[PDB]
């Protein structure tokens, strides 16, 4: 799995985001930020 | 001729052996996935737009921009706040953009 | 040094100005173009870093820029203005430029002719995002601007739309170019006839001149050629044993297949980067063209422009916007001086030892009599204290002629 | 001339460009801005200058009462321009760059 | 709040503004430039493909754009106006 | 190497040509609004 | 402008009605050429 982990000033991982859990987490992974502003974001490509 | 080539060297068609039928090869449906979000601060609710994808591959709405799920299509129009494409902007509701309030001037 | 030429007539000309405002919002992908459906190729591409991410970001930027260009050029009206149900415009005909109910797409005959004049890809990892503003919605914006101009002149551009009689609006537009309002009212029928004839000639000029829409077809063809060359570059080997990635991956062992795959990836990435850079340069050119179109819509359509040649040859009276595929066509209604006559002219006239200069227009002589007339139209008037001002004596002006100034107070 | 390099001559020669500049100068001096709008309407140059003065918010009488002084200032400025463009290095630096 | 400065005189100045309108129309042929008078380098080049025909097209576009730039800047007059034979301009000197 | 150098030269020429086009567009606008006519816009056709 | 009983002359960008006089209006031609005009009294300031 691809995980986006938020480090703090101490270096402890205070939060994490699972990119494959849901589209919102995938958007957080794509923008490299836990909080995303209002807008359209292209994260990945769906192909059959 | 065994296979057909479309312009710019693309394998558009091929004649099959044992049948001699000419089969057109259409590339498998592919498209980017865009995420409609009002911002995590406002809400965690999210809509998904498959670009240039028919609503045949996994609330739903089929637009010229592709297949959009998670947002309800509403007939009445509002000013655009999030861009989707094909004249459509977006609980999350998807609507055709209103270019401006109608104002007919009483010409005389 | 003492002769001027003043036109005794005028012509209402209409000029077509075609400006591209946007291009196809094309986009490519890192793997679907550079690699295809290959995991090993994508892993090799990952060694090159976020090069393709930069390319995709740039293409997304140009697509958003095309959306912004169309929005800036056409969405210059806060509210959609609707033409009055009755076309009582003092004789002026706008049927060729107003949307017609018969056409489902609600497009003026000129706009419909423009779309039919031009003639019109997504199978190799490419995508063409639809424009945010559709054909009908861009046409609706154009119709709103046309209604605002024909119903309020430039007052709708400045703020709230003020109802204006179109002959009176055209009369003030004539006043704006230094021609008195009376000349339009005395010649309203002639101006309306000239205006209608020029508008009719506009359809003939657009439909009977090939390459008239070439300024838009050129960008459409350039984008199409760029996509065609980009997908033809996949057929290139770039020095590899074969262009196809699958066969060389299948028929080569890992430590030489990776070298061949790297060579193909270097060539394909260089092709994609060249295409992206050329598209960025073309997008900059289209951005400049769209900025010019927005400036022309603000200065010529939303108002009256006093900068000559910005809105067509001649004195610009006003203009009409028309939608076009990825573009806008401006119908510039301009006032051109017509048959002119020379007149003996003097800078000032000496009466009672006092130098009189014209408050507006110039002094002219047809041979025996002197008159004061506007520069842009020969409308001679008897010399009076009302249209002339006195300053100094007759010994300072290099050109002085003697004539009697008539003050109405004395009779 | 090097290997693989060529310089295509400009379509408009300098002499033809000078002819275009001469035509523009003749139109500006003889017809003022009228030749730009359409047919070249001849006008005395002081009268054209007076209307340009009226255009910049100064009454046309101001030039006529000062026509000799205005012509003297204009001639002095034009002569000074040649000296300034000749004695100042890098004045044409934009083209040289 | 009650004082205004008004000019009792004026100076007619002339300012020089220099604007480049075009650049040298340089053309470079890829096949001659990167592969000098040899066939085998040309065969190796053909594997690269349309890269330098694209470069030639770009240089051709630059040259055509330069010609268009010069024409747009200077050819703003439909007719070639000719200066009058007598320089009677009311004392203004245009000999320079 | 030589093709990369030629591509770089072509890219530099294209950017310089765009700058020259912008200068030429400004020159054409100045020719129209300063020479062909009189401009009321300040500093477009010189100080004063 | 006509408020419905009397005619006035006003600046286009602000409603400041003024009586029609010879000092704010200029006479051109006659009434048989201008289309769509109405009859009114032009008060001459010199007459009273
Ligand atoms: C204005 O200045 C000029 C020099 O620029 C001078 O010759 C002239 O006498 C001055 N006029 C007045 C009224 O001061
Ligand atoms: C303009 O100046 C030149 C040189 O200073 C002189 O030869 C010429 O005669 C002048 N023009 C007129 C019309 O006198």
């Amino acid at each position: 799995r691809t995980f986006l982990l938020k480090y703090n000033e101490n270096g402890t991982i205070t939060d994490a985001v699972d990119c494959a859990l849901d589209p919102l987490s995938e958007t957080k992974c794509t923008l490299k930020s836990f909080t995303v502003e209002k807008g359209i974001y292209q994260t990945s490509n769906f192909r059959v | 001729q065994q296979f057909g080539r479309d312009i710019a060297d693309t394998t558009d068609a091929v004649r099959d052996p044992q049948t001699l039928e000419i089969l057109d090869i259409t590339p498998c449906s592919f498209g980017g996935v865009s995420v409609i979000t009002p911002g995590t601060n406002t809400s965690n609710q999210v809509a998904v737009l498959y670009q240039d994808v028919n609503c045949t591959e996994v609330n739903v709405f089929q637009t010229r921009a592709g297949c959009l799920i998670g947002a309800e299509h509403v007939n009445n129009s509002y000013e655009c706040d999030i861009p989707i494409g094909a004249g459509i902007c977006a609980s999350i509701i998807a609507y055709t953009m209103s270019l401006g309030a109608e104002n007919s001037v009483a010409y005389s | 040094n003492n002769s001027i030429a003043i036109p005794t007539n005028f012509t209402i000309s209409v000029t077509t100005e075609i400006l591209p405002v946007s291009m196809t919002k094309t986009s490519v992908d890192c793997t679907m173009y550079i690699c295809g459906d290959s995991t090993e190729c994508s892993n090799l591409l990952l060694q090159y870093g976020s090069f393709c991410t930069q390319l995709n970001r740039a293409l997304t930027g140009i697509a958003v820029e095309q959306d912004k260009n169309t929005q800036e050029v056409f969405a210059q009206v806060k509210q959609i203005y609707k033409t009055p149900p009755i076309k009582d415009f003092g004789g002026f005909n706008f049927s060729q430029i107003l949307p017609d109910p018969s056409k489902p797409s609600k497009r003026s005959p000129i706009e419909d002719l423009l779309f039919n004049k031009v003639t019109l890809q997504k199978f190799n990892g490419l995508t063409v995002l639809p424009p945010l503003l559709t054909d009908e919605m861009i046409a609706q914006y154009t119709s709103a601007l046309l209604a605002g101009t024909i119903t309020s002149g430039w007052t709708f551009g400045a703020g709230p739309a003020l109802q204006i009689p179109f002959p009176m609006q055209m009369a003030y537009r004539f006043n704006g170019i230094g021609v008195t309002q009376n000349v339009l009212y005395e010649n309203q029928k002639l101006i309306a006839n000239q205006f209608n004839s020029a508008i009719g000639k506009i359809q003939d000029s657009l439909s009977s001149t090939p390459s008239a829409l070439g300024k838009l077809q050129d960008v459409v063809n350039q984008n199409a050629q760029a996509l065609n060359t980009l997908v033809k570059q996949l057929s290139s080997n770039f020095g590899a044993i074969s262009s196809v990635l699958n066969d060389i991956l299948s028929r080569l062992d890992p430590p030489e297949a990776e070298v061949q795959i790297d060579r193909l990836i270097t060539g394909r990435l260089q092709s994609l980067q060249t295409y992206v850079t050329q598209q960025l340069i073309r997008a900059a050119e289209i951005r400049a063209s769209a900025n010019l179109a927005a400036t022309k819509m603000s200065e010529c359509v939303l108002g009256q422009s006093k900068r000559v040649d910005f809105c067509g040859k001649g004195y610009h009276l006003m203009s009409f916007p028309q939608s076009a595929p990825h573009g806008v066509v401006f119908l510039h209604v301009t006032y051109v001086p017509a048959q002119e006559k020379n007149f003996t002219t003097a800078p000032a006239i000496c009466h009672d030892g006092k130098a009189h200069f014209p408050r507006e227009g110039v002094f002219v002589s047809n041979g025996t009599h002197w008159f004061v007339t506007q520069r842009n139209f020969y409308e001679p008037q008897i010399i009076t204290t009302d249209n002339t001002f006195v300053s100094g004596n007759c010994d300072v002006v290099i050109g002085i002629v003697n004539n009697t100034v008539y003050d109405p107070l004395q009779p």
